[PDB]
DNA sequence: CTGGCACTGGCCG
DNA sequence: GCCAGTGCCAG
């Protein structure tokens, strides 16, 4: 086993030069430094470990180091270098699995101070290394009277960079051993720093293998990117901007501008008493100024006017002119109450709630102002679309790369439950086809927007989703109590009508609304009541669905004892610990984690089966994973025939996953072929 | 004797009126404005011959103030034949106001 | 329930 | 530039 790390001149997307590398070999217990002219030797040493059937450890190597080395080897040495997945270990992936209850900076992409909770120390240091190096570099320059430039610290190799490279490996080795000391994931009887790759994967908890396979595949997905229709979104932006302006024109006509105190530095005191009046707006008391100018003549010596507008001692209140801003909840509240609106619910900070739900219920006398509320709701929605697609810091138009694709990031295990998190931009929050402008947004993301590198023909999209996964996971867990009754109902008959009767509900739709919310630990807005009838709905449901009550009880007795815990985690499907934040959300944690691990193994198995059938993963091949959104995947396919194969293979993989973990409820998928995400919903 | 203006009557009561017109732009939430209020009542009586005193509440009449670039209140604008002759911002005292009017009338 | 992120508005150098 | 406060979009 060896531990390594490299320093190069840029992020993966544009890296062109290997600066240095460091390798720690457990067999010799020594560190070896490789400078720029040693690139070839660096690569040979890694390949020697692979030839021994060994293991190579990187921190974030799955997303950066490994892919960067392949790229750099070809560019600089015209050499083909491809480290196999089975020979690589990533301490960042391991940390995210073992310390899943904690956040991390995502290697410095996120500000430490903004994250909640504590941070694992070694991982914190590794993620802050670039920032520290840049600080050491900068002060060394300014001390020499040299100006610093944007990011010159990475243009050339230098010895302090080499030192940081050595330090990274020292800390990564420390992190590694800290992670390997967790006996829940690594049996104490085995020294994992002294075994071949096959032993490492087979002797460690199943979750270790699944998380590395997921990170390897998802790094590939990020590299693939999601083909994006830039032109279509620029046109949507023009359309949205035009509607925004018109709404503003109307609203600023209906709600006029006004003045607000601003710039006051002095406290206003009662002229009579002198007692401070904190409530009154701050004032300003001019020290200089008068009616006449200080004279220059015998006529005046016993006078010219002071055109200045202030008089020493005469206080005034500084004010600023403000125009109605439809995005400001404060302005909205100000104007509507002035129209007669009387708030019914405020925030913990005293401010009145101004969300879509309350706005919809606001009633004022003036018909123009009443109708203006619809304009405000529309304006707020338009702003949300404009921010996400064009103006926001993470707008789609700001992220589209030269290859015409958006390469959103994915943290394979960013959520406590085992779900992945998506960001930069978050491709798991694109407006759905049923929401305003959703069809245009969704249509802009699609395989059709990628033209084949050889034929120039657009690719086709296969959209596959797991069917009612959450409910099937519930059926699985209640099977030890109902012997598969709930499961049998799901795939044979109607489970929603079954729950409707169970919870004395009027509409079947109310059932679906009730169930997907009962699992979220939630109220009566389903029927129209609230905080009264709701209590009666739960008791009635649980009463007619004894198996769910049994499941809840069993979960509780496992975690709580009185909050005083007996164990604050649940065992996931692959054996990992899944932190339980609250006793009431325990069932949701169990269900969401089950679905997450199922979908994770599913996408891994699906790609492996496609590869075993002879299909090549990549734009230079047959298919390309473009997005994974919890229970669905969108895959680009060179041809429709391939798309049909991907759809059929994904079903086989899901059935394989259900059998693999002896699931008590049959698992299924549904797939659609089309040109983009709008059609493949 | 004080004229209470509105955005719609401003043009005719001020800009197209004869004689000197002192306009006070104020707001209910301003401390200084409340200070000078009493003073203005007494000024309207004294100069009852050669001066008309008017008030414009900027909250109830949001259209006018912006046209004169109000930056603070109370703002006193002395109009003469449809135009601003003199301007002073702040809670002037009885005496100070007197001198202002005298020196500008 | 688990997440990301856009806007406004206050404080700051 | 930041930190909160609020709200909404996804699953
Ligand atoms: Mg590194």
């Amino acid at each position: 086993m060896i531990v390594s790390d490299i320093e190069a001149n840029a992020l993966l997307e544009s890296v062109t030069k290997f600066h240095c590398g460091v390798i720690y070999d457990y067999s010799t217990a020594e560190y070896v430094s490789y400078r720029p002219s040693d690139f070839g030797a660096y690569l040979d040493a890694l390949e020697a470990e692979v030839a021994r059937g060994g293991l190579i450890v990187f921190h974030n190597g799955h997303k950066y180091d490994v892919p960067a080395l392949t790229k750099l080897a070809k560019l600089q040495l015209n050499r083909e270098f491809h480290l196999p997945r089975e020979n690589c270990i990533d301490t960042l992936v391991l940390s995210r699995l073992i310390h899943s209850n904690l956040k991390d900076t995502d290697m410095g992409l996120l500000r430490s101070g903004k994250l909640p909770g504590a941070l694992e120390a070694w991982g914190y240091r590794l993620g802050e290394m670039k920032g520290e190096y840049k600080d050491d570099f900068k002060r060394m320059l300014e001390e020499q009277g040299e100006e610093y430039v944007d990011g010159m610290e990475w243009w050339n190799f230098n010895e302090e960079m080499m030192d940081y490279n050595v330090q990274d490996v020292v800390v990564t080795k420390a992190l590694l051993e800290k992670l390997l000391s967790d006996k829940h994931y690594f049996p104490p009887e085995i020294d994992f720093t002294d075994v071949g790759y096959t032993t490492f994967w087979s002797e460690s908890l199943e979750a270790v293998d699944i998380e590395h396979r997921a990170a390897w595949l998802l790094a590939k997905q990020e590299r693939n990117g999601f083909p994006f229709d830039t032109k279509a979104i620029e046109e949507l932006y023009v359309e949205l901007a035009a509607r925004r302006s018109e709404l503003l024109r109307k609203l600023t006509e209906t709600f006029g501008s006004w003045y607000q105190p601003k710039g006051g530095t002095e406290m206003f005191c009662h002229p009579r008493t002198g007692k401070p009046l904190p409530k009154y707006p701050r004032i300003k008391t001019p020290k200089v100024g008068g009616i006449f100018k200080k004279p220059k003549a015998q006529r005046e010596g016993r006078c010219e006017l002071d055109t200045r507008e202030y008089v020493a001692g005469a206080p005034y209140t500084p004010v600023e002119h403000v125009v109605f801003n439809p995005s400001s909840r404060d302005h909205i509240q100000k104007k509507l109450q002035e129209a007669g609106w009387v708030p019914t619910k405020y925030t913990d900070k005293g401010a009145p709630v101004v969300d879509d739900e309350v706005l919809e219920g606001v009633r004022v006398d003036d018909p123009e102002k009443q109708a203006a509320i619809d304009l405000i709701k529309e304006y707020l929605m338009i702003q949300k679309r404009i921010g996400q697609s064009a103006e926001g810091d993470k707008a789609w138009l700001r992220y589209v790369a030269e290859d015409g694709k958006i390469h959103g990031s994915v943290n394979p295990n960013g959520a406590v439950t085992g779900r992945a998190t998506h960001a930069f931009p978050n491709l798991a929050q694109i407006p759905g086809v049923r929401s305003p402008y959703g069809e245009q947004c969704r249509a802009a993301f699609g395989a059709e927007h990628h033209l084949d590198g050889i034929t120039g023909k657009p690719w086709v999209q296969a959209g596959i989703d797991a069917s009612g996964l959450e409910l099937r996971c519930l059926a699985h867990f209640m099977a030890r109590f109902d012997n598969g009754e709930y499961a049998h109902e799901i795939l044979n008959g109607d489970i929603h009508t079954k729950n409707q009767i169970a919870a004395e509900l009027p509409t079947r739709d109310n059932a679906k609304t009730f169930i997907y919310g009962f699992l979220y630990g939630a109220i009566g807005q389903i029927v129209g009541a609230g905080k009264e009838r709701g209590k009666e709905l739960k008791k009635k449901f649980l009463e007619n669905t004894p198996a769910i009550a049994a499941l809840r009880e069993s979960i509780q007795q496992t975690l709580v004892e009185s909050v005083k815990w007996k164990r604050r985690w649940i065992k996931g499907l692959d054996g990992r610990k899944v932190h339980v934040r609250s006793p009431h959300a325990a069932l949701n944690t169990l269900l969401q984690s089950a679905g997450a691990l199922i979908c994770k193994l599913w996408i891994i198995k699906t790609e492996e089966m496609l590869v075993e059938k002879g299909l090549k993963h990549g734009w230079d091949g047959d298919f390309a994973y473009m997005a994974w959104v919890h229970d669905e995947i969108q895959v680009g396919c060179r041809t429709e025939e391939i798309a049909q194969v991907v759809i059929e293979t994904a079903q086989e993989a899901m059935r394989w996953v259900g059998d693999h973990w002896n699931f008590r409820c049959l698992l299924d998928t549904e797939g659609k072929m089309g040109p983009n995400w709008a059609i493949c919903h | 004797k004080i004229i209470h203006l509105t955005d719609d009557s401003f043009d005719t009561d001020v800009l197209k009126a004869d004689g000197a017109i002192l306009v006070d732009f104020w707001a209910e939430w301003c401390g200084p404005c409340k200070m000078i209020a009493p003073i203005l009542d007494e000024i309207a009586d004294e100069y009852q011959g050669k001066l008309t005193v008017a008030k414009l509440n900027i909250d109830q009449n949001p259209g006018t103030a912006p046209k004169y670039g109000i930056r603070g209140i109370p703002t006193l604008l002395l109009f003469k034949n449809g135009e601003v002759a003199a301007t002073k911002v702040g809670a002037l005292s009885k005496g100070q106001l007197k001198e202002f009017l005298d020196a500008n009338l």
